[PDB]
């Protein structure tokens, strides 16, 4: 499913957990801080 | 083929997407399809 263009929710706001086109990786702005909040290791890339 | 899992020799890459058949991994599938 895909959000309409329009943000007309009656006053509710919910920019801050719909995705972001901006980033490259299109996850919203929680998301991307909850991925910064993990300092991963092994990804598992190529290498 | 080069894919983030590694090398893919004897399948055909494609441009289209269709539903998973054989998970190779990091988002690639690969299933048996046409000549076939
Ligand atoms: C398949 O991927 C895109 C589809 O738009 C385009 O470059 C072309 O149709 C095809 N390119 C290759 C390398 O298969």
């Amino acid at each position: 499913y895909k959000t309409p263009p329009i943000k007309d929710f009656g006053g509710f706001n919910f920019s801050q957990i719909l995705p972001d086109p901006s980033k490259p990786s299109k996850r919203s702005f929680i998301e991307d801080l909850l991925f910064n909040k993990v300092t991963l290791a092994d990804a598992g890339f190529i290498k | 083929f080069q894919t983030r899992a590694g090398c893919l020799i004897g399948a055909e890459h494609v441009n289209n997407s269709y539903e998973c058949d054989i998970p190779i991994g990091a988002g690639i599938c690969a299933s048996y399809q046409t000549s076939q």
